[PDB]
RNA sequence: AGCUCGUGUCGUGAGAUGUUGGGUUAAGUCCCGCAACGAGCGCAACCCUUGUCUCAUGUUGCCAGCACGUUAUGGUGGGGACUCGUGAGAGACUGCCGGGGUCAACUCGGAGGAAGGUGGGGAUGACGUCAAGUCAUCAUGCCCCUUAUGUCCAGGGCUUCACACAUGCUACAAUGGCCGGUACAAAGGGCUGCGAUGCCGUGAGGUGGAGCGAAUCCUUUCAAAGCCGGUCUCAGUUCGGAUCGGGGUCUGCAACUCGACCCCGUGAAGUCGGAGUCGCUAGUAAUCGCAGAUCAGCAACGCUGCGGUGAAUACGUUCCCG
């Protein structure tokens, strides 16, 4: 069996890309009680509404931390994986859109003296 | 003087070790304040003497102690008046024994904290303090080992009332590098008129120490 | 970015149930610090209201409104030999759009009816027919360019 | 999720019991687990130093405190006592989440 | 500050109102912060150190 | 290559190198090249390629002309400098 | 990002060169030059975290393939091919091509690539100005007190108040309030501390113990914003919660002056705010909560770290300040 990874800002996922009907069983919970923004289900079809397998392969997703969003990109990640290492000739189809690459864009180490990240403290004029 | 950081102080659990290595649950408190009182006690003897690093270990309820002297002779005399004197000092002073194992330096003028006494009982012996820091950068740089020096002794110098702080280098001296193994000394030289500080750098060589 | 060139536009995809990249920006700009689904869900009811009052094509409409509050002319304001210009100067589509977009926004937050939706579709609605806060917003901007007119010879 | 989140005072020790720890499992022959990336974090220390007016070179000098996690599955009492036998370090405050 | 007094305000006091600091490393009944249990001579020394836990000062 | 701005004011040194590089000229005549050290020639090589690369003009007038046609005045601006206070005749 | 130094060169001398003219960046980083030649404090790198892959190993994590199980959980055997928190290696070095540029540094685009042109972010604070902060961390020259200004004790004060300034929280309402049902994050506080099931409680909580110098235990087999249903009908109100009265709780002998929390009633200002002014360039602002430093007991809405969901602009340096 074909297995890869995707990361995230502070997840993981492993899925195992199979023929099939198109289902997302997460870990314990279905597509729609692990997505219920809304959002986040045309984030993770997206991989698969640029080549239209959303009802052709299946997903056996198991991924650990992050959030709603995270999860969706990590898994959005492994179908483009998967995918790539399926299908080389669809590769552009899905790197065109902004895939095929973990976003750099994450988290960064907060600073001292300061109250969040890139923004310092209020202060009058005297 | 300036906002230099002390590269031992910043570099204490990457390339310097530490002078007090030991773990104890609500016994720490007690461990270093019997390490203090130890230092305190040898002070006066050990600086008349010659000291560049006292290192203290705990053990199961015992001490071990590592002191690093320099012209041994004055401290170590005769077997039983100074030695196994001072040991019986820190012993009644103590709530413990003391099985004290001197260990000699290589060479004294490789050590930092060892050219910062010698600069300082130079200063006080009523001497040009700018004569004795050029001979203290000469005997550091007279091949033992090394490759920059930096030697500076700030306060009232010359028994003066101006804090004229003496800046002076030789070879290569960095400070934002990390890969350098540079020793750092910091004395406090007691004077008729005040207080005098000398911070000492000696840049033996860019071993990493992994 | 700023003093050393332009930005890279981001490749969103088009909406999958409007497929329209101005929606997609509207939907981005009313978005209210992390509320997504929320903004979605209320642009989806104020486009359903707008369908339900006119019976045409929600994107059309949406489409029609923006092109028709447009402003093509944005006053600025420059120092040229110690004396401050209102030159105006000629704006771009990406510029023009997202001022509209922020225009209708700001008067639909700032009209007084009952919902958000019903909010959002009547300022859609009044933009589509050419009597709202935004079209004479966008009326007198084009008064204020076709008014500082007068100073317009740098194009630097 | 389990094993684990503690904490430590040195990086050196932390690493070293997280070695001695690798050791004595592999030499009694269990087992292994898959290490995963996680970065650590910077403790809460911006203490005065006097009650007088210091409040210019005020705020802190951060304290160092890396820490490693090692997770586990499939628990056996053989590991079990193995693991609780005994701590090398000791210094490493570990806490059960 | 000595030992006997240590010994007699650590342990259960005579009257419960005395419940001072009494701190253990210079046995000062006052001057210390119970924030640490330390005299502040004591406290920067370990500060300075890297031993007592969580002390530092400045950097910014 | 380079222009030595000190050909008219410090001409001390300049000319003592010039007949340094002179005497080791005619000296290369006579064919003493292996009866010195390496090291020693390999000096020499480089600084008589040196020299011969930024020496074209000490080595033909030795009569301080009163003229000089100097270029791109904005770079040599020690060049015009030096023109402009040894003599008003410099065609730039 | 500048500060400099040894020699040399010119001036009687203070001083001039090195640091003066260009290409380019963050650099006084490089080169062409340039009576200068080299070096130091500088910058970068060396160090830390993240991004891709590989090896030594498959732990009270995962369970894919096999099975044993009943729901409050891979709970129990067997499984490396799966995210390599411990060590190392590979990968960014303008590596190659083109337009270039003085065919010298250096700029843009393209191929592979996770990052392409110090990858994203920090540690890293030079000579020195503010006669900068500290003699209450400590030492400290000099003066001063000593039956005192040393020390303890009981009470009070630092928490007072007819006002002003500074920083944060609550909000001012429908992207809303209340009730019922629901999913993932990283970070641990624990030994005289954490403390799950139960008894009874509107609720702090009275009973208490399986379990802990470290995954059997709370912080849940992890929250809020987030999703579904009902209701309020857009108002000084089911928004907001303060003062105040009645019924209590956690600590310690002692909580109006002397913390916090719960239940009932009481229901004020606030309708997004003038003159002025602050922070923000991508995981940034915004918004939401979690945890910790010290305490037997908290003024903690503060200070530090964490991540959930996560936007619009970037003509340009005429212009306010450095
Ligand atoms: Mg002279
Ligand atoms: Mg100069
Ligand atoms: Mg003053
Ligand atoms: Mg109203």
């Amino acid at each position: 069996p074909i297995q890869t990874v995707g990361r995230r800002k502070e997840a993981v996922v492993r899925v195992r890309l199979v023929p099939g009907t198109g289902q997302f069983n997460l870990d314990g919970r279905t597509l729609e009680n692990y997505f219920p923004n809304k959002v986040h289900q045309q984030l993770i079809k997206a991989p698969l509404v640029t080549v239209d397998r959303v009802d052709q392969f299946d997903i056996y997703a198991h991924l650990d931390g992050g959030g709603p969003s995270g999860q969706a990109g990590a898994l959005r990640l492994a179908i483009a994986r998967a995918l790539i290492l399926v299908q080389p000739e669809d590769r552009p189809a899905l790197k065109k859109a902004g895939f095929l690459t973990r976003d750099p864009r994450a988290i960064e180490r907060k600073k001292y003296g300061l109250k969040k990240a890139r923004k310092a403290p209020q202060y009058s004029k005297r | 003087m300036g906002q230099k950081i002390n590269p031992h102080g910043f570099r204490l659990g990457i390339t310097t070790e530490w002078k007090s290595r030991w773990y104890a649950d609500k016994q720490y408190k007690d461990y270093v304040k019997e390490d203090v009182a130890i230092r305190k006690l040898l002070a006066t003897g050990l600086e008349r003497a010659g000291i560049a690093d006292v290192e203290i270990e705990r053990t199961r309820d015992r001490v071990r102690v590592d002191i690093h002297t320099a012209r041994p002779g004055i401290v170590i005399g005769r077997r039983g008046t100074e030695a196994d004197r001072i040991r019986a000092d820190l012993e009644k002073l103590t709530g413990k024994q003391v099985q004290l194992n001197i260990l000699e330096v290589k060479n004294p003028e490789s050590q930092a904290q060892l050219v910062a006494q010698g600069v300082a009982e130079q200063l006080s012996n009523r001497v040009a303090f700018r004569r004795a820091m050029r001979k203290a950068i000469q005997s550091a740089m007279r091949q033992p080992n090394v490759k920059g020096i930096r030697v500076q002794c700030s306060g009232r110098l010359g028994g003066a009332e101006m804090s004229r702080s003496e800046f002076y280098r030789e070879g290569r001296v960095p400070l934002h590098t990390l890969r350098a193994d540079i020793d750092y000394g910091l004395y406090e030289a007691k004077t008729t008129f005040g207080r005098i500080g000398v911070k000492v750098w000696i840049y033996k060589g860019d071993i990493v120490g992994g | 970015m700023p003093r050393k060139g332009p930005a890279p536009k981001r490749p969103l995809v088009n909406d999958p149930v409007y497929g329209s990249q101005l929606v997609t920006q509207l939907v981005n700009k009313v978005l209210l610090e992390g509320k997504k689904s929320l903004a979605e869900r209320i642009v989806y009811g104020a486009l359903e209201q707008a369908r339900e009052k006119t019976g045409t094509d929600p994107v059309v409409t949406l489409k029609r409104a923006l092109d028709n509050v447009k402003p093509a002319l944005e006053v600025r304001s420059r120092r040229v030999g110690g004396a401050t210009y209102q030159v105006p100067v000629e704006v771009r589509p990406d510029r023009s759009t997202t001022l509209a977009l922020r225009w209708l926004v700001n008067f639909s937050r700032q009209r007084r009816e009952k919902t958000m939706v019903e909010r959002l579709a009547n300022e859609i609605l009044d933009a589509s027919n050419g009597l709202g806060a935004s079209v004479k917003r966008r009326e007198d901007t084009h008064k204020m360019a076709e008014a500082n007119r007068a100073f317009a010879h740098y194009r630097w | 999720k389990i094993r684990i989140r503690l904490k430590a005072y040195d990086h050196e020790a932390i690493d070293a019991s997280a070695r001695k720890i690798v050791e004595t499992v592999t030499r009694t022959g269990a087992s292994v687990v898959g290490p995963v990336p996680l970065p650590t974090e910077k403790n809460v220390y911006c203490v005065i130093r006097s009650p007088h007016k210091y409040k210019d070179s005020r705020e802190h000098f951060e304290m160092r405190t890396h820490k490693r996690l090692i997770d586990i599955l499939d628990p056996t009492p053989k590991t079990v006592d193995a693991l609780m036998r005994i701590d090398l370090p000791a210094s490493v405050d570990v806490n059960i989440q | 500050a000595k030992k006997a007094l240590v010994h007699k305000a650590n342990k259960k006091p005579k009257f419960a109102v005395r419940a001072y600091t009494r701190c253990n490393k210079c046995g000062r009944p006052h001057s210390v912060y119970r924030k640490f249990g330390l005299c502040r001579i004591c406290l920067r020394e370990m500060a300075h150190a890297g031993e007592l836990p969580g002390v530092q000062k400045s950097s910014w | 290559q380079r222009w030595l701005g000190g050909m008219l004011t410090n001409f001390s040194t300049v000319h003592k190198r010039l007949q340094r590089l002179k005497e080791l000229e005619a000296m290369e005549q006579t064919g003493g090249f292996e009866g010195r050290t390496k090291k020693e020639i390999l000096m020499l090589t480089r600084e008589k390629n040196k020299l011969e690369r930024s020496l074209g003009g000490i080595r033909d007038m030795q009569k301080v002309p009163s003229a000089v046609w100097v270029v791109d005045t904005n770079k040599e601006h020690i060049a015009v400098g030096e023109a402009r206070k040894l003599g008003i005749p410099v065609i730039a």
